[PDB]
């Protein structure tokens, strides 16, 4: 079978590029570590207005002032 | 006697399919081939002013 991916190369060279990027293209998501940051950041990127919530026993975290050291790690883009 | 012309078979080994496989895909001929020579257009026109000027005769 190994002559007939070089013996289909001489005749019609056209379809064979097709499928070379038709193939190599839905392999790799499953391999790079850069996606799921392609994820990570399409999920930070705010449309909405953000609401408050209330204090009621709890008190989690996060007080009236934003700037705190109060949420999540969503400040590693800045340094990226 | 004799000239045979077109009378050739390809080399058809792992080599040379890749020296045609390079014209059929990313076009090696075709620009080459004449994106350069028709431009060449540096050459002086050759035209007969003809109201003023005339052409060459004989006798
Ligand atoms: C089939 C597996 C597909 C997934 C492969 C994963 C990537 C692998 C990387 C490429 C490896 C080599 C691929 C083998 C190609 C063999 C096909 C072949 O030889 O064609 C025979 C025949 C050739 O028969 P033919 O003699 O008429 O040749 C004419 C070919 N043209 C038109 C180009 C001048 O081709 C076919 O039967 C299929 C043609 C339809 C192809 C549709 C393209 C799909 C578009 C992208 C999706």
């Amino acid at each position: 079978v190994a002559a007939f991916l070089k013996n289909v190369w001489a005749k019609e060279p056209v379809l064979v590029a097709s499928f070379a990027i038709a193939g190599l293209a839905v392999i790799l998501p499953t391999l790079s570590p850069y996606t799921k940051y392609s994820l990570m950041i399409n999920r930070a990127t705010p449309y909405n207005y953000p609401v408050p919530l209330r204090d009621d026993g709890n008190m989690p975290d996060v007080p009236s002032h934003p700037q705190d050291p109060q949420g999540p790690s969503l400040e590693w883009l800045k340094r990226l | 006697t004799y000239k045979y012309v077109n009378l050739r078979e390809p080399s058809m080994d792992m080599k040379s399919v890749t020296d045609r496989a390079a014209q059929t895909l990313l076009w090696t001929e075709l620009i080459r081939g004449l994106g350069m020579t028709l431009s060449y257009l540096f050459r002086e026109p050759a035209t007969i002013n003809y109201p003023f000027e005339k052409g060459p005769l004989s006798p």
